[PDB]
């Protein structure tokens, strides 16, 4: 009851859940010690946090922070430190423990000594393109973020199919404007315009035959996150697989 | 088998001077300051052999000569050719294409209206322009003396509405450029702007509504245009509706003073009335400035 | 127009809108008319002066009524010699009940009347001594204006020096804040995802209350989100405030606050009170 603490956990896409703990001197404790300190004419407190650490599991391992941290001391403040946990594909929820050491130094070198230790579970409170029909999956083997200029470049698809008939699909980019509140109308027009002529495929209408190298050239500068022009058509039972993957900046 | 025509808007600064069209188009842009960018259109046509041996397939335009490609046996290889636009006011595209004979009556009650005839004349005479300069002069790699030419007349089939927009700007409704004084202006300064407007020969199509409404939109160079409250942004006198008229060389000159940042692009929009969904032309001249 | 008071500082209002070439506006609350003024601060701090404006205007009803009078029934001076110079006030009393359609007058039409009465107006003109040399023109003009539409051209040609412009005014006292601050921070982003190429905003805004605080929002990122945790070091210059954040994260919500209105305040150091918090993440 001197510094209220909370922990926030987020799930990054790079298979590393990041959990950040936040500490803040609570206002009720602030006024509680503040009137008794201002009786002796003190305006700013001094809670010296000298040893803050987090532990892992039933065997205690000290996972470090993401940056440096000295031994600080301040009043009426808040500070947050972020550790990087490991992403779990199973349903084993990791339970961690944190500990601090607040030295509540009253003045003229007459200090008290306080320590605290919480322990809880680091929950989070709740791409590979796959089709809807068959076993056919898509994933770009080369890193989906890429930094290019407006020059010629290459990109690499990959197909994991049912081995019964691996062939009979075609790719094409469809360089035409999709046929569409004037402000939202023109915003959707600018999205559909810079999609339809931003990059151009240097081999479209292209029969596939488990790799498939397909080669572009990029014209217009900008970050094309989930570049969604190119559209792999499946010949038999005529449907379309969108490929919402890959993101190329062109600067 | 197929063909498509796409324009370009980036300037293509150098060290990308290895790709065959880029040096020619940037050479024409580079000197001759009236020979500007933003109006070049690339045509994308795909050569595909049905043979057993490789070919070389050099493409000659009226002055553009491409590199030496290599199509092996059954593949496509999209050879990208630059071409400028064709000016509507300099030319005439509303005359009937002639027949060869003068003998037959040819069912002289022709079953066509006015506007269907005129769009048929446009669709024919645009490919009449783009065929009468295009060539190719091929050779086999393993035989080297079997060099022949090709035609293009039995290959290009027809156009659609997208090709006649992209090749011919006379199909559009207005012709606009922009004039800006200083593209590197400091923030405490107000700069006059200019929007020239020059209507088309498709102004005959409506003939009744003698006003159209030039909207103004503003977008951060990245994405996601700014709502017209324009705080932290361009501080602007007047309002962005600015009525213009048919058959007029009007100039809706405005003023613009920045607040925070640099990367701004300016463009227009034509909407034919003031209500929702009256829109006709999403005009896209889209010039840029900076504020340090 | 805009006018500067008698205190007479170096206020440089570069903004001054003159609608010389257009005699046109509309205020039907569909689009948004914004006027703006690029003023300047004084030679020192100056927080309470008085500004008064000058809007000339008209209303569009008597704009189209002036157009209809000057080019529908009194175009030439031949009819203006006799047929309307003896019944001008009667023409105004007839014109005041015209009630032209101002709902389709902003969409491809101008000077177009609504469905108002035109039957008993002929009987009302016939009741007085109105001669047929004017009763033909005053009926034919209303019959023409019952279904006609003009354009934006030849509107200023009727509006030119034929309208009393009510040059109204207002009062704008150029309101000010209370607690001046001057801070500058610096960041160093420990990258979770490599860089998301964020777009920046160096704010300048002051909080004006008592027992209050200054709350800041981080920069805006537009690539792959939820990441790029930015570390920071304060160097909170020229004051002694209270800080309430350390080594935040540039995702969905960070809100790196700074409790300001507690101790070590100052006066109005400028036109308003300021806090020119310029972060610099290099």
């Amino acid at each position: 009851l001197l510094n209220m603490r909370l922990r926030n956990i987020s799930l990054k896409s790079e298979h590393c859940i990041l959990s950040s703990l936040d500490f803040q001197t609570s206002k009720a404790s602030e006024q509680l010690t503040k009137k008794f300190i201002y009786p002796q004419e003190h305006n700013s407190f001094l809670k010296l946090n000298f040893q803050e650490i987090s532990y892992k599991l039933i065997d205690g391992t000290s996972q470090i922070e993401l940056d440096p941290i000295c031994p600080l001391k301040v009043p009426l403040t808040a500070f947050s430190y972020d550790s990087i946990s490991a992403t779990f594909k199973l349903v084993l929820l990791p339970k961690s423990t944190q500990p601090h050491r607040v030295k509540i130094t009253l003045a003229y070198e007459l200090e008290l000594h306080p320590n605290l230790k919480l322990p809880v579970r680091t929950s989070w409170e709740t791409s590979l393109v796959n089709s809807k029909l068959s076993n056919v999956k898509f994933k770009f083997i080369n890193s989906n973020i890429k930094v290019i200029k407006g020059e010629k470049f290459t990109m690499r698809l990959q197909i994991i199919n049912s081995s019964s008939s691996p062939l009979d699909l075609v790719v094409y980019y469809n360089n035409t404007i999709n046929p569409i509140t004037l402000e939202n109308q023109y915003q959707l027009h600018n999205k559909y315009r810079k999609i339809a002529e931003g990059i151009i495929l240097l081999s479209n209408d292209y029969k596939i035959p488990y790799f498939a190298d397909l080669r572009f050239i990029g014209i217009m500068s900008g970050y094309y996150g989930t570049l969604s022009g190119l559209k792999v058509l499946d010949l038999n039972t005529n449907e379309l697989i969108e490929v919402g993957n890959g993101a190329s900046v062109l600067i | 088998p197929s063909m498509d025509i796409i324009p370009l808007n980036e300037l293509f600064s150098s060290q990308v001077e290895n790709v065959d069209w880029i040096e020619y188009v940037m050479s024409k842009i580079r000197a001759e300051s009236n020979l500007h960018s933003r109006d070049f259109i690339l045509l994308l046509l795909d050569f595909r052999n049905s043979w057993i041996d490789g070919i070389k397939l050099n493409v000659q335009f009226e002055d553009f000569t491409s590199n030496e490609y290599h199509v092996e046996a059954s593949h496509t290889s999209r050879i990208i050719v630059p071409i400028k636009k064709i000016d509507y006011k300099k030319y005439n595209f509303e005359n009937t294409p002639i027949p060869r004979i003068y003998p037959g009556r040819q069912f002289i009650q022709s079953g066509l209206n006015e506007e269907q005839t005129i769009e048929m004349r446009q669709k024919f005479w645009c490919r009449e322009h783009i065929i009468s300069k295009l060539k190719c002069n091929w050779k086999l790699t393993t035989d080297q003396s079997v060099t022949g030419s090709v035609d293009f007349n039995k290959f290009i089939e027809k156009f659609d509405h997208k090709m006649v927009y992209t090749i011919y700007p006379g199909r559009l409704f207005y012709g606009v450029q922009l004039l800006l004084d200083e593209p590197k202006v400091k923030v405490g300064e107000i700069i006059n702007l200019k929007i020239i407007t020059e209507p088309t020969s498709t102004c005959r199509r409506k003939q009744n509504s003698t006003v159209n409404f030039l909207d103004i939109v503003i977008f951060d160079s990245k994405t996601s245009k700014i709502l017209p409250r324009s705080n932290r942004r361009i501080l602007y006198n007047g309002s962005l509706t600015k009525p213009i008229s048919t058959t007029k060389v009007s100039e809706i000159n405005l003023e613009i003073i920045p607040i925070e940042k640099g990367r701004y692009e300016f463009s227009v929009c034509i909407s034919k009335s003031n209500n929702q969904d009256g829109i006709i032309q999403f005009d896209s001249e889209n010039v840029i400035l900076s504020v340090i | 127009e805009l006018s500067a008071p008698d205190t007479r500082n170096d206020y440089n209002i570069r903004g001054d809108y003159i609608a010389t070439t257009p005699a046109l506006i509309t205020f039907d609350g569909n689009e948004s008319f914004i006027n703006c003024y690029e003023i300047t601060a004084n030679n020192n701090f100056d927080s309470k002066d008085i500004f008064n404006l000058k809007v000339r205007y008209n209303t569009l009803k008597e704009q189209l009524d002036c157009f209809i009078t000057d080019a529908v029934l009194i175009e030439g001076d031949v009819e203006w010699f006799i047929l309307f110079e003896k019944w001008k006030t009667f023409w105004e009393l007839e014109i005041l009940k015209k009630l032209k359609y101002d709902y389709d007058a902003f969409k491809e039409n101008r000077i177009i009347r609504l469905l108002k009465t035109s039957i008993d107006l002929n009987k009302t003109k016939s009741k007085i001594r109105n001669l047929c040399i004017e009763k033909a023109v005053l009926d034919k003009i209303l019959i023409c204006l019952n279904k006609v539409s003009r354009g934006i051209a030849v509107c200023n040609t009727d509006m030119d020096e034929y309208v009393r412009n009510l040059v109204p005014k207002q009062l704008t006292v150029p309101v000010q804040l209370p607690g001046f601050e001057q801070f500058f921070h610096v960041q160093f982003e420990q990258m979770e995802t490599s860089h998301d190429a964020l777009h920046d905003t160096i704010a300048t805004i002051g909080n004006s209350l008592s027992y209050t605080v200054i709350v800041e929002n981080l920069s805006g990122q537009w690539g792959q989100d939820v990441i790029d945790d930015g570390g920071y070091i304060f160097e909170i210059l020229s004051s002694n405030e209270w800080l309430i954040h350390g080594q935040k994260r540039c995702a969905i919500k960070e809100k790196r606050k700074e409790f300001e209105v507690h101790l070590i305040p100052l006066k109005k150091g400028y036109l308003n009170f300021p806090r020119v918090e310029i972060t610099n993440i290099n």
